[PDB]
C-alpha cells in the first residue's frame, strides 16, 4: 500500500520495466505528442481478486498484470510503484550490459523514508 | 445588495477550502509533492465571470486523483469531502468553458483560482 515517493534510477541508455505490478502500482495516462487527455479525463490508472479501474483518453495473483493499451498513448508508459515492487533494467538496442553488479531495484522503505536500491549496470555499444 | 453579500459569502468558503488544500501539499513535510507537481492541470482561457468555474469544476475530478496521492492525513477529513463540498459550493455560483493553451501544477491551478475567488470578492463589494 506505500509509494515509492521517489521514481526508479535511470541508467544511461538502459529502461526498467516490471513483472509483477502490485496492488498499489500506478500508471500516468500520458498521450503521444500532439495529443491532451481529455478534459475532465483521469491522471492515471490505478491497481485494485484484484485488478485495475479506471481509463485513459486523449485527443488533440496478488498484483494486477500489464493493463492494455489505450488510444494515442505516448510511445513510452509511466509508472509509479509501492514498496517491495522489483523493476528489472535491461540495455537498449545497440547497446550491451556488464551487469557489474545486479541490474535489478526495489522500492524499500527503511525508518519511514522510501528508496530504490542502486542496481549497478551500464551499457556498451 | 443583498445577493452580492450573500455570493462573497459562498467565494470566501469556496476560497478557504481551497487555501487549507493548498497549504496542505505545498509543504516541505509533504514528501509526495513532486510526484503531485509532475502532473499538469488544465488552466482557463480567463476567469473574470462566475460562469469560469466550469473550468473548475471540470478539473475538479483530476485533481482529487492527485490529493488522494498523500496518503496520510495533514487534514484528517476524506479528500472527497472537500472535494464534494466544494463542488456543491461551485454549483451554488452549466456553460461553455475554454481553456488555456498549456496546462500547470496543481499549485499553480490553485494559485489561479484562489487569486480568482479574492478577485471576485472585492470587486462586488464595491457600489
Amino acid at each position: 500500500a506505500e509509494l515509492c515517493d521517489d521514481d526508479p534510477p535511470e541508467i544511461p541508455h538502459a529502461t526498467f520495466k516490471a513483472m509483477a505490478y502490485k496492488e498499489g502500482t500506478m500508471l500516468n495516462c500520458e498521450c503521444k505528442r500532439g495529443f491532451r487527455r481529455i478534459k475532465s479525463g483521469s491522471l492515471y490508472m490505478l491497481c485494485t481478486h484484484s485488478s485495475w479501474d479506471n481509463q485513459c483518453q486523449c485527443t488533440s495473483p496478488g498484483h494486477c498484470r500489464e493493463p492494455p493499451p489505450w488510444e494515442n498513448e505516448a510511445t513510452e508508459r509511466i509508472y509509479h510503484f509501492v514498496v517491495g515492487q522489483m523493476v528489472y533494467y535491461q540495455c537498449v538496442q545497440g547497446y550491451r550490459a556488464l551487469h557489474r553488479g545486479p541490474a535489478e531495484s526495489v522500492c524499500k522503505m527503511t525508518h519511514g523514508k522510501t528508496r530504490w536500491t542502486q542496481p549497478q549496470l551500464i551499457c556498451t555499444g | 445588495s443583498s445577493s452580492t453579500k450573500k455570493t462573497q459569502l459562498q467565494l470566501e468558503h469556496l476560497l478557504l477550502d481551497l487555501q487549507m488544500i493548498l497549504n496542505g501539499i505545498n509543504n516541505y513535510k509533504n514528501p509526495k509533492l513532486h510526484l503531485m507537481l509532475s502532473y499538469g492541470f488544465y488552466m482557463p482561457k480567463k476567469a473574470t465571470e462566475l460562469k469560469h468555474l466550469q473550468c473548475l469544476e471540470e478539473e475538479l475530478k483530476p485533481l482529487e486523483e492527485v490529493l488522494n496521492l498523500a496518503q496520510s492525513k495533514f487534514n484528517h477529513l476524506r479528500p472527497r469531502d472537500l472535494i464534494s463540498n466544494i463542488n456543491v459550493i461551485v454549483l451554488e455560483l452549466t456553460f461553455m468553458c475554454e481553456y488555456a493553451d498549456e496546462t500547470a501544477t496543481i499549485v499553480e491551478f490553485l494559485n489561479r483560482w484562489i487569486t480568482f475567488c479574492q478577485s471576485i470578492i472585492s470587486t462586488l463589494t464595491a457600489a
